[PDB]
Parts: C-alpha cells; sequence; structure tokens
C-alpha cells in the first residue's frame, strides 16, 4: 500500500528487457519483406547477444572513449602522425577509404537483412549491426581525417571521396564492397557481408592490416581496427543466424550454396590480390607473407572450421575454393604490375621495391625475382621515377604485348600475358557490344544475369583521351592545381605535375578493338 | 613482443631518414571540398559526407558509370526509382545536431547509465507508494504497455529505408531516429518490468499489451496507420515523412506528452515522466533532422519544390486522415480515467488537441503549404471522446 | 573514337536539347519508353551512347515527373502509370507474365522489359518497387536452380554470344 513497499535496490539489465523483445512483433497479412527473396528466415529465430539501445550505446561509447584518447591525446604528443614510413603512410590512402566504402555499404546491407527477418530478435542482431557499421564508416574516415593532419603528405589523404573515382583500383572495391553487399536476394548479400566478407576475410584483414601498420611506424591504424575489431565478432554472428533462419526452408538447399559460392568467388577475386599488394608493395618492413596469413584464416580457419559447423545448416565448402588458393599465391603480385603501371590514375605516392624489398619477394615468392622483380627494374631504368622521363610503364605493356583488361564482372585488371594467378581471358560480342571475362566463376554470373553486370570500365570511359586531362577533370591533383596527388615515388622532390604526365603522351586505347 | 616501427630504434631510424622534412600540400582539412552549411566545415560533414559513393546519374554524385553488379532483372544498388521526390542534390540534408557516431552514442550512453542509477534509489527511495493504483494497474500498465508497438511498428518502418535512401547524411538521421523508436518501445518494457520488482502482483509480462494493441478499438485506429506506413509503402521518403511528421508527431505526441506523461503527473506517478522525458527529448532531436530534410531540403528545392510539395501534400492529407481516426480512437480511452478537471473532461481534452494540432500547424504543415484548419481536426477527433 | 569528358559533353547536352521540348505526359511517356528500350539493359537497340544514357535517363525522369505533378490530379499520381493504365492492373499484368515463364531465358527477358516500360516516373513507385520485386524472386527462383548444371560452352551457345577469343 501507501506505507510498506520492497525498498531494496534494483535495476532493470539488459537481458531482463531483451527476453520480451520477441513479443514486439505482431501478425499481419502484409507483414513481410519487401525485398526480392528465395527464401524466408524463421519467425523463432533468436539471437546470440541480448542487446537494446540503451545497452549498444553504452558499449560502444566506452570503446570510443579509449580509442579517441590514444589518437587526440597521445598520439598527437608523440608525433606519431608523421613517424609512419612514407610507403606506409601513402597506402593508408587506399586501405581506409577502400575499407570505408565496405563500412558505409554494409549500413545499407544490415538494414536489408533487418528488413528479411521476421523475428525480432533478428532484426534486433542486424540493427546493431547497421549502427557498427555506421561506425566503422566514421573510423575509416577520421583515419584518413587524422592522416590529414598529422601527416607529412595529405592530399589524397584529404580527398579520396572524388579522387578514388579516377583509377581503375576502386572499380574492383565497389564490386566486393559496395554493390555485392546490397545487390541481390539479401542471403546472396548476408553471404557476400557476413558469411565470407566478416566471417572469412575480417579477422585476416584485421590482423594483417594492424600488424603490417604497426610495422612501419603508423599506431593510429591499430588504435582503431583493433576496436573495430570487437564490434565485427558480432556480425559474424549475425551471418551465422542468417544460415541458421533459413536451414529448415527447402529454398536453403536449393539454392544457399549457389549464393556462397557465387559469394565467396566474388569477395576472394578483388579482396585477395588488392590487400595482398597494399600489404606487401606499400610497406617497407614486412610482416608475414599475405599468402600465408590468407592460408591460415581463408583456407584453414574459415574453409575448415567455420564451414565445417556450418554444415549442420546444409552448407558446403565453396567449390570455387581450390582456385581461390592458387590466385593467393600470385594474384596481388600480377595486381601490382597493373597498379605501378597505371599509377597516374591512383591517389597514392607509390615506391618500387628496392633491393631488400626484392630479396625478401624472392625468398617468400620463389619465381618473383625473374619475373616481377625484372619488370620493375625495368621501368626503374626507363625512368619510372622520373618526372623528366615521359615513361609511364602502361604505355610499355602496350608496346611489347601485354594488354591490359577488365573483367565485366569483378572490374579487376588482368593481364593474360603477364599473370602468373588463375584466369584467362574471353572475349564475346553480344547484341553489338564486347566484353572481357578472365575466369570460369564470373564468365558463368555474366552469361547467366547479363543485366546484373553493365558497369562501364576506365578503358570504355576514357577512350582515346589523353591521361592528364582525365586525372585534371577528376580533381587528382594537389592544392596548387598541378601537382599530382600520385606520385611513381615517396621522395619528397622531383614531383609529377600535369605537364609531366602530358609529356608522356598515354593515351587510352579499347582494348577489345584487335578481336 | 612483436617489433613496431615507432619505438624499434633500426626501423625508427630507417622512416626518419625517409620522411621529408617540409609537407607536400598544405591542405589539411579533411573533405575540404564540401560545401559548408554553416561558418565553418563541420566534423560532422567530413565524417558523414561523400560516404555514399553515388555516379552523377544520382543528383549529386561524384562518381561515374553504372554499379558494377545489379539485382536480378536490372534494379540498381541505388537509384531514382527509390522515391517519388527530386532534387538538385541528395547530399544537401544537415541533422542540426550534427550527429554522427560517436556523439550519437555517446549521449545514449548518458541516459543509459543514468537510468539505471535512477532506478536504483527510485526503488530505494519507496516513492512508487503514492501513485494512483487504479492508473498504474488499469491505464499505465495495458495501455501506456500497449504503445510501445507504435514505437516498435515505427521503428521498424524503417528497414527499407536504410537500405534505399540515397544520401549519407539523410541514411545517419533515419539510423539514428530507428534506433531512438525502438528504444522507446523498450523503455516502456523496462518501466513495466521495473514496477512489478515494486508491486507484488503487478504483471510486466507484454500479453495484455498486446492482446489490447493488436484488438483494443482504442488502438485500431493507430495500428492500421502503423502498419500501413511500415509494410504498406516502400518510398522511402514517403515512409519518412508520413512515420515522423505526420503520424508520430500527432498520433504519437498526444499519446505520449498529452496522455501518458500529462495524466502521470494528475494521478500522482512520480516515475513515468522520467521515462516520457526520454522518448520527448528524442522527438524533438528527430524532428530537427526530418524537418532539414523536408522542408529545407526538398519542399525548398531550387528547381523541384512545387514537385516535391504536390507529393508531400497528397501524403499528409492521406496520413493526417490516418492519424486523426487514430486520435478519434484513442480518445475512448478518456472514458476509462478518474475525471479531472481541466485535463481527463472534454474541455481538458479539447485544449491537448488544440496544442497538438496547433503545434503541428506551425511545426509541419505551415512550412510545405499544407491548408489545415486546426479546429476542424480537434472537433473531428473530439467526437470519440465518450459522453 | 575520341571519348568527350565525363561529365559534360555534346551528347548529354543534345539529348536535354531534345528534352527541353516534351511539353506533355502522354509526349514524355512515350519518350522514355522508346529511350529505355533503346539504349537500356544488355537487350537494349544501341550502345551509341552507353556513358551518357544513363545521366540522360535521370533527365528524362525529371522532365516527366514535373509534367506529372503540374499536368495530373493528385490522385493519378498515386493509382495510374502516366500510360493512363490503372498501376494494379500493369503489376497484375506482369507478375501473371513471369509467372507463366516456361524458361530463364524467357523469365528475364519480362522482367528487363517490365523496368524498361514502368521504371518511374511512369509507374508510381510504391507499385513499381514492390512488382519489381516480385518479379526478382521468380527470377531468381528460376535462374538459381541446377545454376552449375550447363557446362560454359553450352551456356554461350544458350546466351547466344559471338564467341571472339578464348585463352590457351
Ligand atoms: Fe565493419
Ligand atoms: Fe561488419
Amino acid at each position: 500500500d501507501a506505507l510498506k513497499v520492497n525498498r531494496a535496490p534494483v535495476g532493470v539489465e539488459p537481458q531482463e528487457v531483451h527476453k520480451w523483445l520477441q513479443s514486439f512483433n505482431w501478425d499481419f497479412k502484409e507483414n513481410r519483406t519487401k525485398y526480392p527473396t528465395k527464401y524466408h528466415m524463421a519467425n523463432e529465430t533468436k539471437e546470440q547477444f541480448k542487446v537494446i539501445a540503451k545497452e549498444y550505446a553504452r558499449m560502444e561509447a566506452a570503446k570510443d572513449e579509449r580509442q579517441f584518447g590514444t589518437l587526440l591525446d597521445g598520439l598527437t604528443r608523440l608525433g606519431a602522425g608523421n613517424k609512419v614510413h612514407p610507403r606506409w603512410g601513402e597506402t593508408m590512402k587506399v586501405i581506409s577509404n577502400f575499407l570505408e566504402v565496405g563500412e558505409y555499404n554494409a549500413i545499407a546491407a544490415s538494414a536489408m537483412l533487418w528488413d528479411s527477418a521476421t523475428a525480432a530478435e533478428q532484426k534486433n542482431g542486424y540493427l546493431a549491426q547497421v549502427l557498427d557499421e555506421i561506425r566503422h564508416t566514421h573510423q575509416c574516415a577520421f583515419i584518413n581525417h587524422y592522416y590529414s593532419k598529422h601527416y607529412h603528405d595529405p592530399a589524397g589523404h584529404n580527398d579520396a571521396r572524388r579522387t578514388r573515382a579516377i583509377g581503375p583500383l576502386w572499380k574492383g572495391m565497389k564490386r566486393v564492397f559496395a554493390d555485392g553487399f546490397i545487390s541481390g536476394d539479401a542471403v546472396e548479400c548476408s553471404v557476400n557481408l557476413q558469411l565470407v566478407g566478416e566471417a572469412c576475410f575480417t579477422n585476416p584483414l584485421i590482423v594483417a592490416v594492424t600488424e603490417w601498420a604497426s610495422a612501419n611506424g603508423d599506431e593510429i591504424t591499430p588504435t582503431v581496427f583493433l576496436s573495430v575489431e570487437t564490434d565485427e565478432l558480432r556480425h559474424m554472428a549475425n551471418g551465422y543466424q542468417t544460415v541458421v533462419s533459413i536451414a529448415n526452408d527447402p529454398a536453403s538447399a536449393k539454392f544457399l550454396n549457389t549464393d556462397l559460392n557465387n559469394a565467396f568467388w566474388t569477395q576472394q577475386k578483388y579482396f585477395t590480390p588488392v590487400l595482398g599488394y597494399l600489404f606487401e608493395y606499400g610497406s617497407k618492413f614486412k610482416v608475414e607473407p599475405w599468402v600465408k596469413t590468407w592460408n591460415r584464416w581463408v583456407y584453414e580457419d574459415w574453409g575448415g572450421i567455420w564451414i565445417g559447423r556450418l554444415g549442420k545448416y546444409g552448407v558446403e565448402s565453396p567449390a570455387s575454393l581450390r582456385d581461390a588458393k592458387r590466385d593467393a599465391y600470385w594474384a596481388h603480385h600480377d595486381l601490382a604490375l597493373a597498379a605501378y603501371a597505371m599509377w597516374p590514375l591512383g591517389f597514392a605516392r607509390l615506391a618500387l621495391p628496392d633491393e631488400e624489398d626484392q630479396a625478401w619477394f624472392e625468398a617468400n615468392y620463389p619465381g618473383w625475382a625473374d619475373h616481377y622483380g625484372k619488370i620493375f627494374n625495368e621501368w626503374k631504368k626507363l625512368g619510372y621515377e622520373d618526372p623528366k622521363s615521359g615513361f609511364i610503364p602502361y604505355q610499355w605493356l602496350l608496346a611489347n604485348g601485354h594488354d591490359v583488361y577488365i573483367d565485366r564482372v569483378s572490374q579487376v585488371p588482368f593481364i593474360p600475358s603477364l599473370a602468373k594467378g588463375t584466369g584467362s581471358l574471353r572475349v564475346h560480342e553480344f547484341n553489338g557490344k564486347k566484353h572481357s571475362l578472365t575466369d570460369d566463376w564470373g564468365e558463368r554470373q555474366w552469361l547467366i544475369e547479363p543485366e546484373r553486370y553493365e558497369c562501364h570500365n576506365v578503358f570504355e570511359q576514357y577512350e582515346g583521351r589523353e591521361l592528364s586531362e582525365v586525372i585534371a577533370e577528376g580533381h587528382g591533383v594537389r592544392s596548387d592545381g598541378k601537382t599530382l596527388i600520385a606520385q611513381p615515388h615517396t621522395r619528397g622532390d622531383n614531383l609529377w605535375t600535369l605537364e609531366d604526365i602530358k609529356r608522356a603522351g598515354c593515351v587510352f586505347p579499347d582494348p577489345l578493338a584487335k578481336f | 613482443v612483436t617489433k613496431r616501427g615507432l619505438t624499434d630504434p633500426e626501423r625508427a631510424a630507417i622512416i626518419a631518414a625517409a620522411v621529408p622534412d617540409h609537407a607536400l600540400d598544405t591542405q589539411r582539412k579533411y573533405h575540404y571540398f564540401i560545401q559548408p552549411r554553416w561558418k565553418r566545415l563541420s566534423e560532422y560533414e567530413q565524417l558523414s559526407c561523400y560516404a555514399q559513393p553515388n555516379p552523377d546519374w544520382i543528383a549529386g554524385g561524384l562518381d561515374w558509370g553504372d554499379w558494377t553488379q545489379k539485382f536480378h532483372g536490372g534494379r540498381p544498388s541505388w537509384g531514382n526509382e527509390s522515391t517519388e521526390l527530386r532534387t538538385t542534390d541528395w547530399y544537401r540534408h544537415r541533422d542540426p545536431a550534427r550527429r554522427w557516431h560517436h556523439p550519437y552514442v555517446k549521449d545514449k550512453s548518458e541516459e543509459a547509465r543514468y537510468t539505471q542509477r535512477f532506478l536504483a534509489a527510485y526503488s530505494s527511495e519507496g516513492s512508487i507508494r503514492t501513485i494512483d493504483p487504479y492508473w498504474r494497474d488499469e491505464i499505465l500498465n495495458k495501455y501506456f504497455g500497449a504503445l510501445l508497438y507504435s514505437e516498435y511498428g515505427l521503428f521498424n518502418a524503417h528497414s527499407s529505408v536504410g537500405r534505399d535512401c540515397l544520401s549519407d547524411t539523410i541514411r545517419q538521421t533515419a539510423v539514428f531516429a530507428a534506433l531512438d523508436k525502438v528504444d522507446n518501445a523498450q523503455m516502456i518494457q523496462m518501466e513495466r518490468l521495473f514496477i512489478a520488482k515494486l508491486v507484488p502482483g503487478f504483471d510486466a509480462s507484454t500479453d495484455v499489451p498486446k492482446k489490447i494493441w493488436t484488438t483494443d478499438p482504442i488502438y485500431s485506429g493507430a495500428r492500421a496507420t502503423v502498419q500501413e506506413i511500415w509494410q504498406g509503402v516502400q518510398d522511402w521518403n514517403e515512409i519518412l515523412w508520413a512515420g515522423h511528421a505526420v503520424y508520430d508527431a500527432t498520433f504519437g505526441q498526444f499519446a505520449r506528452r498529452e496522455f501518458f506523461q500529462r495524466l502521470a503527473t494528475v494521478y500522482g506517478d512520480t516515475l513515468t515522466p522520467f521515462f516520457t522525458a526520454q522518448s520527448q527529448t528524442y522527438f524533438q532531436t528527430t524532428r530537427g533532422a526530418i524537418d532539414d530534410l523536408f522542408v529545407y531540403c526538398l519542399a525548398n528545392d531550387s528547381e523541384f519544390g512545387a514537385h516535391n510539395r504536390t507529393f508531400l501534400n497528397a501524403w499528409t492529407e492521406h496520413y493526417l486522415a490516418s492519424s486523426v481516426a487514430a486520435l478519434k480512437d484513442f480518445v475512448g480511452l478518456y472514458a476509462k480515467v478518474e475525471k479531472v478537471a481541466g485535463a481527463t473532461d472534454r474541455a481538458g481534452v479539447s485544449e491537448a488537441l488544440q496544442r497538438v494540432f496547433g503545434d503541428w500547424k506551425i511545426d509541419y504543415a505551415d512550412k510545405i503549404g499544407f491548408r489545415v484548419d486546426v479546429d476542424q481536426k480537434v472537433d473531428a477527433v473530439l467526437a470519440g471522446y465518450k459522453n | 573514337a575520341k571519348r568527350e569528358p565525363i561529365h559534360d559533353n555534346s551528347i548529354r547536352t543534345e539529348w536535354e536539347a531534345k528534352i527541353a521540348k516534351l511539353t506533355s505526359v502522354d509526349q514524355a511517356t512515350k519518350f522514355i519508353q522508346d529511350f529505355r528500350l533503346a539504349y537500356t539493359s544488355p537487350f537494349r537497340k544501341s550502345y551509341d551512347i552507353d556513358v551518357d544514357y544513363q545521366y540522360i535517363e535521370r533527365k528524362i525522369e525529371e522532365k516527366l515527373s514535373v509534367l506529372k505533378t503540374e499536368k495530373l490530379p493528385v490522385a493519378d499520381l498515386i493509382t495510374k502509370a502516366t500510360t493512363g493504365e490503372d498501376a494494379a492492373a500493369v503489376e497484375a499484368t506482369w507478375i501473371a507474365k513471369i509467372k507463366a515463364a516456361k524458361s530463364k531465358y524467357e523469365a528475364e527477358r519480362i522482367h528487363i522489359e517490365f523496368r524498361q516500360l514502368y521504371k518511374p516516373p511512369v509507374l508510381p513507385v510504391n507499385v513499381f518497387l514492390r512488382t519489381d520485386a516480385a518479379l526478382g524472386t521468380v527470377l531468381m527462383e528460376i535462374r538459381n536452380t541446377d545454376y552449375y548444371g550447363t557446362p560454359l560452352e553450352g551456356l554461350r551457345k544458350e546466351r547466344g554470344v559471338k564467341v571472339l577469343h578464348l585463352q590457351a
């Protein structure tokens, strides 16, 4: 009554509220996902982390305070933003912004999954991921924001959201980390984002990114991405629960391993070579060959352990896993060829492997020296680094029959005459348009699904235009309006200008005209 | 221990020799080229703006070409087909609160921790002893409980918005608005769970509240509106407008502020105002951002303003009628409460409705050129007040 | 030959000239449908403006959508295609078409064509999106059945490509 009440101090803990969450949803005929899908996520699917809105915020705010303390107080006092090796400081312009678009699109992908789920707990797991991917978007931004303030070359750290549009390396990133996350069956997007991008690739990504960064004097990136890792553990649990939620739908047995095989090939096709390249070539000090990192996490831990436990819900190991393992050894070296050859279309300053780097490459990738090593040394000899040389190696490739093609599906560059990786050129004409495909899995995707894969490539956009005009149009210059953001060396002097590019006369051809 | 280039002598020396003795550019403002909304470019705009990789054929985008991978059939990753409204730049929107992820979770974390200290102390105080028992058990537990399903339904209407919408700042506004709505629903349940610890026999199960939400006439109008805004449409601007600017600003404001918060301070309820304080704080934060999107950016677009106001007026006409009927159904709850002159009598409900509709006319209707006769709306709803 | 700049060129400019002459909803509807049939999807009639058609499409959309709000009664914005057809009737027609499709090649062309003909502003956004989602569900179910059953050699003949080069 009005005089006697239990006055023990009590609150309400998150899991006390969370146990009633499933009952917040109610039945009505129109309570059904809006997105096209072959699958139905089960009504009673639970989630693993019993988090409510207030507990989510408390959790993450506490992570932020630690992270921002380290960055804005301690690392600034140390001057650590300019104690990064230039090779690595340049590589983070690309690594952080490319990863940022994967964080950003993962907000939209997680919302789409939230829409596909019918159980309130499953919607809630995806919602927590929606919020985290906003956090991660702004964390990647904050890396490049901080470099822009404290590192000796802010250009490209300070404008990648527009300067990325100049180059072909960004197109491939959009497939794996943007479009591959949000365009298709929500379940296909889930295996792209959660079962593969997160449960397969986010552990090796974070371990490698933070280990390569700290090896090269970068303590900004470990501070952020070690915080990102704590969130990403929960997202792998979302990918697991997507497979659980559809396990008893008969459509799962018809379709799921097709979506997973396609998604795994999609992710590995670019994620494998682009990170391998950015790590080993954008570094001075070497940590562990990317191939070993890929083997341990992708082949053994994910393809073995993760995929194995998922057999309880009908998951098979991807048929394209063998082909992807052969790619993991050479495909990033192949990509390095194109990335160095087309350096003026990027937004980072590049360094050819020195003698120590070449010994490292040859010792861990025996065969590198006689092939890539000879090529890189020839380019250096021809004036790769020298702004008076009129030399850009993309033109050397053309002169010597080493044509560059773009996979219509993955946007990954392909140089068949020099590639040691998996893959082979197929050139088809369909309805008055020529298409280059570069592997059995993507070619199947294009032949069955031609309307999903209509991306214009850089040779089609830039055909017959001169390189310096393309760069200037795309704002690929420093604040003086003439010096390039991108450079073929990491020294403080003899930086290339639009005029030095124009001297070379690089004009884009149509690589398929000959077929 | 692993070697670190910051502290390892050999590597620190190699790095120091490699670092040039001067900056290679003086432009240190991250994404300097964003057009600032206010006097100086803000951290909020730097971290958020142009994260979305739109091409030039989605208004405002900086990229080019088709998407790399589209839906079966050809639906683009993001496309102009996603909404009826049109603008010269989808990136124009700015949250006046300037919320990127960090300040957003920082503020809600304060509320998260302070709430539990409050509850531990309120239970220690014994302050529940003075609540009107009829209010506590027959009105608050049942009908405030049932109201969580409005907040929850409004939360879920955002799922397709988060997927479909066309810019980064808009995406941030919608996702934070969504979390705040499911927060409201979870806080209503937290309050009921809390009381169940202080009042023996008080049932905090959602059974009866859900029964009320799904079948009681008092909520059938609101439920029909919520079901339509959530699962009936996919135009993500329609969802945002109908959700926050019409339904939640009329029905939801009346239910939360004029009924449960106001009448709590008429029936001796020292607890519920702590919880409605948070939902109403979230309402005003959400309103600032909704207002900027639909008023500043869309209704006043230099090329498509008249166009967009045509659709906004048509949506408002429709969703206002739905909300008026929701309130007509709802004010039948007054027949269940103890009479309090000036609060629960017909005059009192009239003034409550005049505030809600009067404020709405100022806050929303007049800004898009939607004509509304406040007395007509008040009288329409009051027709549901029992004699 | 030589491409013009990405965002400002004579092709985009010439098409904006044509778009400005559109003065009625019927005329603009015929224009955008002829445009999408001629220049969008893998079954387009022409790739001549491949790198400009998507932006040009956006401008046609903006013109037709403004003509709709200026010319049509508000109810027609909600219920009708700008063809004058009832939007729910179009949805019914096309959902039924794709459900009677007998192969993935049949279904894909029904779905693509529905988008070329009825993409907003022609069809109301809400009707269009739920029709597109229903069609996509059916197209995926048929495409993703026995997805690896046909060898690449056979898939090429089914798709009808002209094979110009196969490496190695
Ligand atoms: Fe993430
Ligand atoms: Fe994630």
